[PDB]
């Protein structure tokens, strides 16, 4: 609730700033070369159509003084302008959704998890070269097994949960 | 893979010897199928992603 | 203290396998050792610095590099290993290993 | 929101406590030896520059 800059011919600004944790559904099927595309639905609540109308500003989100994160780049973010009933009330509630779609850096998880992780697996055909007199074909083959069971498990705590894909 | 064309006398020594080829002969059979396997694999999991 | 050293301690015994005889049938465990300590440790680096893609620390390309070097020495001591246990009852020398490998390089190599 | 000092010419003095959580671009190149630069901008939200001039 930050000031608004009032007009004398009615006309009424009104700025005010936001922190908006809103939910969007993530795949990572090619993850970390993934692309996420999460929107935000914004609408009024109680006043429908006939009472309030919104206006798209401009379509594109404004970006000249966004924050470079150094992680996700905004590849495209633009709002749509949508009207759709509800089983609540009878009449047409607009609403304009955000689509963010948001391209991420894969630098830093291809060196943390994809090149240790291919190193690894590098070494699962080696036990086939080893003489068998060495007695180290066990050891060779069961660190590889435990190696990538921790590295599994690494992943299963960053990629969410969904059984879609 | 020629087997050194050797001669053996002693018997048990000889058959410890067939045996500790055999060993080495299965290694091999696989070392191919697990170097085609990831090889075809790998390849057939992320090339047509790529494409 | 935490990092770095440990860091250091484990990267001394990077070219150990290559100085461990063979019949001590223990170079796998010490070359497997080292990959699995650096592995853990650039995990370990990995859960402190930011997730960007900008700017890659010193200490985790050295730790990659490290970790590139020391599967190669895996590599290459699982082939001296298979070498080693050769006898003319499965392998025969060639004329050219022999010439080279015990007149040239031992020469060459002091 | 402490309470504010006010003289009798008219001056006004506040110095309120505020503990932020501003988000800086880290740069860990040299860690542990890093050298980080972050930085807070303070600016009035609704008052331009020709109704509020910070000094
Ligand atoms: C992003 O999502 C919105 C709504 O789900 C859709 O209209 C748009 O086409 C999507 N864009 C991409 C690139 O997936
Ligand atoms: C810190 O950052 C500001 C702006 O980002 C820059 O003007 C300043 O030179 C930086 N400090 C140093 C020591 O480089
Ligand atoms: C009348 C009213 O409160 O409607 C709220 C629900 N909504 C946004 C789906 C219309
Ligand atoms: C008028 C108004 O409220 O502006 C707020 C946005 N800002 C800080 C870029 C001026
Ligand atoms: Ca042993």
């Amino acid at each position: 609730l930050t000031k608004a800059h009032l007009f004398h011919d009615g006309r009424v600004q009104w700025t005010p700033p936001a922190i908006y944790k809103s939910s969007c559904s993530i795949d990572v099927t090619f993850f970390p070369f993934d692309q996420q595309n999460c929107t935000m639905k914004f609408g009024s609540w109680t006043y429908d159509k006939a009472k309030i109308d919104l206006v798209n500003m401009h379509s594109r989100v404004d970006q000249l003084d966004f924050w470079e994160s150094g992680e996700w780049v905004i590849v495209d973010a633009v709002g749509t302008y949508n009207t759709r009933k509800y089983e609540c009330c009878a009449e047409i509630y607009p609403d304009i959704t955000y689509a963010f779609v948001i391209r991420r850096l894969p630098l830093f998880y291809t060196i943390n998890l994809i090149i240790p992780c291919l190193l690894i697996s590098c070494l699962t055909v080696l036990v086939f070269y080893l003489p068998s007199e060495c007695g180290e074909k066990i050891t060779l083959c069961i660190s590889v097994l435990l190696s990538l069971t921790v590295f599994l498990l690494l992943i299963t705590e960053i990629i969410p949960s969904t059984s879609l894909v | 893979m020629k087997r050194p064309s050797v001669v053996d006398t002693d018997f048990e020594r000889s058959v410890k010897e067939d045996w500790k080829y055999v060993a080495m002969v299965i290694d091999r059979i696989f070392l191919w199928m697990f170097i085609i396997v990831c090889l075809l694999g790998t390849v057939g999991l992320f090339l047509p992603p790529w494409l | 203290i935490n990092l770095i050293i440990p860091c250091l301690l484990i990267s001394c015994l990077t070219v150990l396998v290559f100085y461990l005889p063979s019949e001590c049938g223990e170079k796998i465990t010490l070359c497997i050792s080292v990959l699995l300590s650096l592995t853990v440790f650039l995990l370990l680096i990995t859960e402190i610095i930011p997730s960007t893609s900008l700017v890659i620390p010193l200490i985790g390309e050295y730790l990659l590099f490290t970790m590139i070097f020391v599967t190669l020495s895996i590599v290459i001591t699982v082939f001296v290993l298979n070498v080693h246990h050769r006898s003319p009852r499965t392998h025969t020398m060639p004329t050219w290993v022999r010439r080279v490998f015990l007149d040239i390089v031992p020469r060459l190599l002091l």
